[PDB]
């Protein structure tokens, strides 16, 4: 499913080297390390991004998320 | 169309600059401040060029006049010089394009680059100094020069009056430093790393600034505007961009309220996961 | 062949760590790690690429692409 | 706990692989190689950066920061 | 010797996982993962690079390479 | 001690795997994978950086850094 479709409000590196990002006011974790910067270029640059899980409840983790400069 | 820079005084030096300016370029809506603007050279055909006649070597002399530049106007390249007196064109060979009337044509086997320049002079522009004193001599040199390939002492000549001339005429920040030389004191100009890469990155300066809309700062590469002062202070004329797409289609983003080229970014935005790449020998 | 050639419409990072780009209005994924944040900063600059495969349908994959200066 | 919110001020890459950021005037430190080129990009791109550690000497350790843009 | 000096005019990663500059109009590879990226960021902002190799004819490889601001 | 303050004027890449900077005038080298890009994304956005060392000379190896935006 579509969790949350907007700009990245936040991002925050973890003490468990995770990483977590806000989303149209909801926040969601990932575990896959390219997608640090990744996700950190998006924020930079304004991309909207698409995350996208099985479950999507806040504070859920995500392995899927697309991005686009529109 | 023929202009003249009068090196006379910082007066005479400066007022030269600012007519060539006004005739070729036109201000940028958003940066400009009185009659002291950024300026987009007006559109001409290729092939297009204006001579530029030197005087003024020998303080208000009609002295050392027989020097003449030939600047492509599209992009203010100097394509080669003209000895008055002999009538002759001593043109680049990546100028073929350019064709002056009423003038004998030598064509070069050097080329205009400053790589080929900085080789041939033995001379790197990055601390290379400019006095009046050694204009003079630059221009001797220039008169004395003969045949297809250019000597040692004429690209001297050449990396010196590009500089007070083209590149001046680019970039205000290079007047502004050049200018002191001219005056009573004679004191020496010494181009800077900052002035050298200036004069590298003009062309990505050229694509970034028609953007421009009053953001906190400007960042091209290693060059960085931190507000209008800063950019009038430095960049006079700027290339028509409607050698200004490197790669991709996306002069600009804006990143907290500063306008970055797009390509600076991306440039260090494309580093994978530093604990992969430095394990992934 | 030589599939697709123009810019990335749009990036995704998948739950099985390939990464797939919209090029020519076809959908591509890759297997190279060290292509994602390649294609993702080809992507914000707008730079054509040029994706090459031996299948060239929308879901195809590719490791070879070809970062271009158009 | 918040330790210092701000932009980064300096960087510097350490001989034991660790790396200092300076924020609000307070230095510190981490050992997580994934975090280097991330405050790279904050520090050149003027991030806010929210440094999180259960110590908040300067000079200490962490392993938690926050991004923000403007 | 020297191989060439000029920018790049694309770039291409391959199938074999090495990655190919073109420069002053030959081919050149190179297999060291670490200058991926660099090579990228040079094409990216026009930078003279400098290839040196001990064959320079086009398709030959090299793993030295100057960044050059000029 | 501070061995060089400056902008990069060039980097290069050598086959023996080390990687060369020169900074203030002086030629520098550091084998850490880390520092290649950080310290190219360093010279490619113009930052000043500082070049640290126990023993500062010509030609040494360095695996301290500062950087700043200017
Ligand atoms: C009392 O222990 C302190 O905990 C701090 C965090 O609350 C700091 O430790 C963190 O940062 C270190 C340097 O990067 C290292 O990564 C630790 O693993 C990390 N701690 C945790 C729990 O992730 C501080 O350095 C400690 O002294
Ligand atoms: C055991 O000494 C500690 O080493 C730490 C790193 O392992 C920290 O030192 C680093 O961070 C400092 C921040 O104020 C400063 O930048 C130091 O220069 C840096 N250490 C080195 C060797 O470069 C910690 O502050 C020390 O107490």
């Amino acid at each position: 499913a579509d969790c949350a479709k907007g700009k990245i409000e936040f991002s925050k590196y973890n003490e468990d080297d995770t990483f977590t990002v806000k989303v149209d006011g909801k926040e969601y974790w990932t575990s896959r390390w390219n997608l640090q910067p990744l996700l950190q270029s998006a924020q930079l640059t304004g991309m909207t991004v698409t995350i996208k899980s099985s479950t999507c409840e806040s504070g859920s983790g995500f392995a899927e998320v697309q991005f686009n400069n529109d | 169309r023929e202009f003249t820079i009068d090196f006379s005084t910082q007066q005479s030096y400066v007022s030269s600059l600012n007519s060539i300016r006004t005739e070729i370029s036109t201000p940028l809506e958003h940066i400009s401040q009185g009659t002291t603007s950024v300026s987009v050279i007006n559109h001409t055909p290729p092939g297009s060029y204006f001579a530029v006649d030197i005087r003024g070597l020998d303080v208000y002399q009609a002295r050392f006049d027989h020097l003449r530049l030939i600047i492509e106007q599209n992009n203010l390249y100097v394509a080669g010089f003209v000895n008055t007196a002999t009538n002759t064109f001593y043109r680049f060979s990546d100028f073929t394009h350019i064709s002056v009337p009423g003038v004998t044509t030598v064509s070069m086997t050097t080329d205009s680059s400053y790589t080929t320049l900085q080789r041939v002079a033995a001379l790197e522009r990055s601390g290379m100094q400019i006095s009046r004193h050694s204009l003079v001599s630059s221009y001797l040199a220039l008169m004395e020069f003969s045949g297809n390939t250019m000597t040692r002492d004429a690209s001297r000549a050449v990396l010196r009056f590009v500089t007070v001339t083209a590149e001046a005429l680019r970039f205000r920040q290079i007047q502004r430093e050049f200018r002191q030389a001219l005056s009573e004191t004679a004191p020496v100009y010494t181009m800077t790393p900052g002035d050298v890469d200036l004069t590298l990155n003009w062309g990505r300066i050229s694509n970034v600034l028609p953007e421009y809309r009053g953001e906190d700062g400007v960042r091209v590469g290693r060059i960085s505007f931190n507000n209008i002062s800063a950019i009038l202070g430095t960049v006079a004329v700027i290339l028509n961009c409607h050698e200004c797409q490197i790669t991709g289609d996306r002069p600009v983003i804006k990143i907290n309220n500063t306008l970055w080229e797009s390509n600076t970014a991306a440039a260090f935005l494309n580093r994978k996961s530093q604990f992969l790449y430095t394990t992934g020998k």
